[PDB]
């Protein structure tokens, strides 16, 4: 039953193939799971190598043959849009639990069974999640469990190491970040910065903004306390036509006239500037000036600005001038001749910072910034690539668990905890059928992936770590007090994940569930490969 | 670098039921079904196998073929000792069996198609079998009472010899009657002592003539002649006949009787001493009444001249099978030793004389009133061998058929031409119709493959199946006025080639099927079905 | 690390190689197992043809090359010389348990910690045989129980339709040799024939012995009511004169007339038989007269001894007559001369039956003849083979049955409720460890493989009939109640085993478990394949 000159998959194939891709995508991914995980080196053809352990990057930046595996992967990192992390999760649940589909299916059981199972499944663990999740506190001085959270969402993209630098920067910016009222957080109002000069653990917290075009003078003021910050929008440079064209003199005076030109527009704002320089802070001590001048600055005037003490900066990037006049509270001068002193605005420390190959600027030390900066340094491409995304990857996890006081113990206790409670349920209720178990012990036993891939990840082995912790459970279980069983990675021992200190979000692994249950419905569901198109 | 994988036992030619062993085996069987498909039927075609001696044989019997084909594959095993199995206990339906079979392994396919197990088929298969065997019970229109009537025996002698040489039978049955009717004794008012006797009757053939030219002879007639002055009996009744095993010579001694030869005068003692032995041993066989000698060795000129000096007819039987054929015939006694013919050794044979047909002589030992002997030998003739040969097998096919009117309702009459074939489907299919659960499907499959008969006999008679078959079931799908089924019921194929069109009642040419063929035939072929189909792998090696 | 003209397997090879011979020979062996199983085609190349069931023969005639499936033929094939059965059982049950074992191992389960839990779960079970069992009584009435034990028998090796024919005569004759008493059993007091050209459900059940030699006379009566038995050693053929002779004659007649003369030395040993026939019931009413007569006998005294009423046989095998002196009671005459009453034995009807090919005799209808003789019929060597492997195979379990009151009603239900009475036991006591746990799941598991392959076979799902089962019992249990279930092949549902009439040895299990355990341990612990010797 073919047309001529066709392709197309009968029988059991589309199984094995789908087995076979799942099976292998989950291998691929199964070393990247908790904080003793591998790193993986990609390179798109540009010969540039890129280390870093996150799903999403392991998955869009890697070339994929297997059509079933494009679309897990695609599937897998559709999250990051909907909770930002669970990639992996997602991918190795969705590999173990189709094994497993495969391995009831070669006792007999249809597809359309393990699919109902599967569902039933998803709802008893809806349930447990449910009725699992601890309600965190919404006061603003619980520092200590930010700071577990972050360390928790970072320990998995850094080598254990730098995290005592970077949970703290991250954990205090996004609480800075966040105002003190009910209102909502935005993590666009956090800039995050790479730099080439230094080795990433000298990064360090910055409180406002930096800026990268800044003048040049020897005398220049270095360091600026209490400053009043000036927004400008009219040029102070000289300018030329269009055409290229200049000024030819053959005499000193013809030298002057001709300059006069160019120099009268610069000279006639410099007064005012000069004047309202006076007016404020001219005499006041233990203060200071900066000048944003977004426009360009000629060396003429920059020389009167540093014989002034102004720190003059020339040619700011529009967004640079909307941050600083949210930040600073300064407004932007359309033109020096309305000049007038409620222009001027106020920061903290005014400084310079020179590097090799460039010189950076910070604003930092505002009375209300509503805003923060991260500053990543390195050396090389990979190491500030890596840096870059466990920042981010800590500033989305930090922000939703502010925004979802949800939380889910971690150290493996939950899943263990899912699974024991789905056998158990589904034992004692007997509820949806007798076959149906076949898909319910299915659905029990791949949830119980993720465990066994951290403690492999760990050179542990589950068959002592997993039992040592079921026997906890069943303990903790028979005694009338509430506790959570969990797996210790660096002592290879159980542990209490909420006294340790390891925590996962409640979006994360409810949408992980979701999402693995979707992709391995729809994957059973395939009977056969047809191709069509030409 | 392609591995080989799947195989656990040895380097074989295997067949499993995961490669479809159970469709092999049945396309291995279907080989000999198609040939076997085309032998059954009053026109049935003829096939040729060629014997490792270099003689060709032409026929149309499957069992004979099967017994000359080179058969390698263990499936058609079964459906050869089918054929075996009712060549041996019955005389006719050798083909009957194998196409039941081959159609039963046919609808098989069908019935897996549909998803069914093996062992649900061969459940249905034999609850199908046992409502067909009680069934059969009830399709008798007539019954022989085995009176040894020639009429009545012409009965069942026509079925049988039809389908080989189809057109002769005004002769064959003729023949057949006569020799059953000479050899069958006088008896009545008993059922449990046997009469027919198939080793009674022997079957001849001369080359020259036709069949027109065909005669039978109460006796037992030998082909081998006199080779002496004498060449027949006195027209005295009860002869006494003697039977030697040792040559007719010089009579020996047990013990000593070497003689050795030195001096010619010796050597003429010697020859005068041989001539007076042979004299006497002649002369002592004639004193004990015995007037025709039978010799199972040579024989010398002198014993000859000897022999007919006392008028004492000689006849050489150097076969064995002949000399215990004659021996029976007459109930002499072989003598090993020369010269003491016991009269108790001695048999009785009326008339023994020498018969020329067709310038072949034979001679006969026959009787008319004393000493009735139960052997009868039928003459054929021909000029071409092939028809001698198609003649003489199906003489014997229809003298063995008569075996099956014995004691055990041997006179059972069913219609032939397939219509009672027809009737069984029907019943067959009713009953599949309310037999619950899948057996259904089997039962109804089963009656399927008895629908294989009319289309034999449709296409061996060139006819197109598509317009004999329905119109058939109609003919035999009707409806009577009243609950029970009357009328022409007896309809069946016809051998067409006149008429216009159409079925015709089998009671114009009184074709009828034996019970116990057609039960034994059907319960053959669905052992040998249910045999094929229990088995779902087969080991075979290279040949 | 090699040497040459050698091949080894390495790392886990080896394990691999094992599990794949095992699952082969358990498929090859998987299709024939229960009354709905197939038949085995085997061809020796010299043109006999073999159609058997029986997983003994099977094995014992079949070529195996993997030598890891020779090896479990070889260790399954000591159940022949134990219980008689239960070889297929041996192979399904080995294959499910390395099945599982691989499965675990992959998981990283050491070999070690299998075989460990296989011991414990064989200890388990075997304490559940003990307390599952049922004690047959000793009732000499119980010959409706010997009927089912023979029809369960049967039906394993018959189609269905021959079982009728089969169980009472395999009841009857192994009833016979076993009286309502202690004493002993011994099948070798029941005989096995065979004949050729009739029907296959012809065989019947013979009380006595049956004698191949008939007699060649047509004036012998065909059936002799109340007949003496005579055994005689002494020749009847034609004797010679005692001293230095011979045949020197010129004529044949003094060679018959010295015959004759010669002849009275047999003639005054027949006037000795006649007159004990004649002295002993000659004329008394419902009497006869039977000689066997070892040695030859001339034609002229069978005319003789037919003359008179007397059925006598000639050249009879040793063994037939010793046999004949326990079944009929009569003595060996040595000398005529001592010839007297007390040597005549005493026999019911003595009839001749007529083949195209031989002729039989029987001597049946005994007093006490401490035997009996089955006559298997056929038309093909394959019908005697599989008629004559099925009685010897039921005549085996009744005489199991009969020794051992040990009974357990089959159906499954054994394996089923010996598969749950683990998987409750061992997890709720936990006496070596929970490692174990791996290993004892397995031994469960692989447990459930017998009534997965009996339903697998009927064309029934096993999958449905399982659950069922599994609910009656759950029921049974939740009622407090005792009862046996197992699966109804013809039906699909479950059944009571012990109303339906299926019952199995416990011999048979008890070796089979023990068997499968040790060949799966000794398996399982092959840690590498040498190869030496050439």
């Amino acid at each position: 039953l073919l047309n001529p000159k066709a392709e197309s998959l009968r029988r059991d194939a589309a199984l094995k193939v789908n087995v076979t891709s799942a099976e292998g995508l989950q291998s691929v991914l199964e070393t990247n799971l908790g904080p003793k995980g591998t790193l993986k080196m990609l390179v798109d053809g540009a010969g540039n190598i890129k280390l870093t352990k996150d799903g999403k990057v392991l998955l869009t930046e890697m070339q994929i043959q297997s059509p079933t595996a494009v679309l897990i992967a695609r599937a897998a990192a559709a999250q990051d849009e909907i909770t930002g992390d669970g990639t992996t999760t997602v991918v190795c649940l969705v590999g173990e639990l189709l094994r497993q589909a495969h391995r009831f299916i070669q006792e007999g059981v249809h597809p359309r069974i393990i699919t109902d199972g599967f569902e039933i499944a998803r709802k008893e663990s809806m349930k447990f999640l449910d009725e699992f999740k601890i309600s965190k506190t919404n006061l603003s001085n619980d520092r200590e469990f930010l700071l577990q959270v972050a360390r928790s969402s970072l320990l998995t993209k850094v080598d254990a190491d730098l995290t005592e630098v970077l949970t703290p920067i991250v954990t205090d910016a996004v609480l800075s970040v966040y105002d003190a009222q009910a209102d909502n957080l935005d993590l666009h109002m956090v800039e995050i910065m790479q730099m080439q000069h230094l080795s990433p653990k000298d990064t360090t917290f910055i409180k406002g903004l930096v800026l990268d075009h800044g003048g040049r003078h020897p005398d220049m003021p270095t360091r600026v306390k209490n400053a009043y910050v000036l927004i400008l929008n009219v040029s102070l440079e000289y300018e030329k036509t269009e055409v290229n064209s200049g000024f030819f003199y053959s005499s000193a005076d013809q030298r002057d006239k001709l300059a006069a030109s160019e120099r009268k527009f610069v000279d006639a704002k410099l007064k005012k500037i000069i004047d309202l320089k006076n007016e404020v802070c001219g005499m006041d001590p233990d203060k200071g000036f900066v000048i944003i001048n977004q426009k360009g600055i000629d060396p003429m005037s920059l020389d009167v600005f540093a014989k002034h003490n102004i720190l003059a900066l020339r040619r700011a990037k529009r967004r640079n001038m909307e941050r600083l006049q949210l930040v600073t509270g300064g407004e932007a001068q359309n033109s020096v001749e309305d000049l007038s002193p409620q222009i001027l605005g106020f920061s903290g420390l005014v400084y310079q910072e020179t590097i090799g190959e460039e010189k950076f600027t910070y604003v930092t030390e505002n009375t209300d910034p509503k805003s923060c900066t991260i500053l990543i340094k390195g050396s090389t491409h990979y190491a500030l690539a890596q840096t870059k995304d466990a920042v981010r990857d800590g500033l989305r996890a930090v922000a939703n668990v502010l925004k979802d006081k949800n939380i889910i113990p971690g150290a493996g206790a939950f899943y263990i905890a899912l699974s024991r409670y789905l056998r158990s349920a589904n034992m004692n209720k007997l509820g949806a059928k007798g076959k149906t178990k076949t898909g319910i012990e299915a659905f029990a036993e791949a949830l119980l992936v993720i465990p066994k891939t951290l403690v492999k990840n760990s050179g542990f082995d589950p068959l002592d770590v997993l039992a040592m912790v079921e026997d906890e459970l069943d303990d903790a279980q028979d005694s009338d007090e509430t506790r959570y069983v969990g797996v210790d990675l660096n002592i290879g021992d159980s542990c209490d994940p909420t006294i340790e200190g390891i925590w996962d979000s409640y979006r994360v692994l409810r949408n992980a569930i979701t999402g693995a249950t979707g992709i391995a419905s729809n994957l059973l569901l395939c009977d056969e490969l047809l191709r069509a198109g030409r | 670098q392609n591995p080989n994988a799947g195989l656990f036992k040895q380097g074989y030619n295997s067949y499993s039921n995961a490669d479809g062993q159970i469709i092999k085996s049945i396309a291995a069987i279907r080989e000999l079904h198609q040939m076997c498909l085309t032998s059954m039927g009053p026109c049935g075609r003829n096939k040729i196998i060629v014997n490792h001696l270099g003689k060709i044989i032409i026929t149309n019997d499957a069992a004979t073929m099967l017994r000359e084909l080179d058969i390698v594959h263990p499936a058609v095993k079964v459906l050869v000792m089918a054929t075996e199995q009712q060549k041996i206990d019955m005389g006719d339906g050798t083909n009957l069996v194998m196409i039941l079979a081959g159609e039963l392994l046919n609808v098989s396919e069908k019935l897996i198609s549909m998803g069914l197990s093996a062992v649900e088929i061969i459940q249905g298969y034999n609850m199908a079998r046992k409502f067909t065997l009680k069934e059969l019970d009830e399709m008798v229109v007539g019954e022989i009472t085995d009176k040894n009537d020639k009429n009545e025996l012409l009965k069942m002698i026509k079925p049988v010899i039809s389908s080989k040489k189809y057109g002769s039978e005004d002769i064959l049955s003729e023949l057949v009657s006569e020799a059953v009717s000479h050899v069958l004794p006088v008896a009545q008012q008993a059922g449990e002592i046997p009469y027919f006797n198939v080793d009674s009757i022997r079957v001849v053939k001369i080359m020259g003539g036709s069949l027109s030219n065909s005669t039978v002879i109460k006796g037992m007639v030998f082909n081998r002649e006199p080779e002496g002055h004498v060449k027949s009996l006195s027209e005295d009744k009860k002869h006494k006949v003697a039977v030697f095993t040792c040559p007719l010579d010089i009579a020996n001694t047990e013990t000593k009787g070497t003689v050795l030869l030195h001096n010619a005068q010796e050597m003429l003692d010697f020859s005068k001493g041989e001539e007076k032995q042979i004299d006497a041993m002649m002369k002592e066989i004639a004193d004990m009444g015995v007037e025709c000698i039978v010799a199972g060795a040579g024989v010398g000129e002198l014993a000859l001249h000897y022999l007919n000096r006392y008028g004492i007819l000689v006849l050489k039987v150097p076969s064995k099978f002949e000399l215990r054929r004659l021996c029976r015939v007459c109930g002499a006694t072989p003598l090993p030793r020369l010269g003491a013919p016991t009269p108790e050794e001695l048999g009785l044979v009326e008339t023994v004389k020498t018969m020329e047909i067709g310038g072949d002589r034979v001679t006969v030992f026959k009787q008319e009133q004393g000493e009735i002997s139960r052997t009868s030998t039928i003459i054929l003739r021909g000029a071409t061998q092939n028809n001698l040969d198609d003649i003489e097998r199906a003489i014997d096919d229809g003298v063995a058929a008569v075996k099956g009117l014995m004691k055990p309702s041997g006179g059972k009459l069913l219609p032939g031409a397939g219509a009672t074939e027809i009737e069984l489907i029907s019943r067959i299919t009713k009953y599949g119709e309310r037999t619950p659960g899948l057996l259904q499907l089997a039962i109804k499959q089963f009656a399927v493959a008895f629908e294989v008969v009319p289309r034999t006999l449709a296409e061996t008679a060139g006819l197109d199946v598509n317009e004999v078959l329905p119109n058939l079931y109609a003919a035999h799908n009707v409806t009577e006025p009243g609950a029970v089924k009357t009328d022409h019921l007896y309809k069946g194929v016809d051998i067409d080639g006149e008429s216009d069109e159409g079925v015709k009642d089998i009671r114009e040419e009184n074709i009828y099927d034996m019970l116990a063929t057609k039960k034994f035939a059907i319960n053959v072929a669905t052992e040998a079905a249910t045999t094929v189909l229990s088995i779902d792998q087969i080991i075979m090696a290279k040949k």
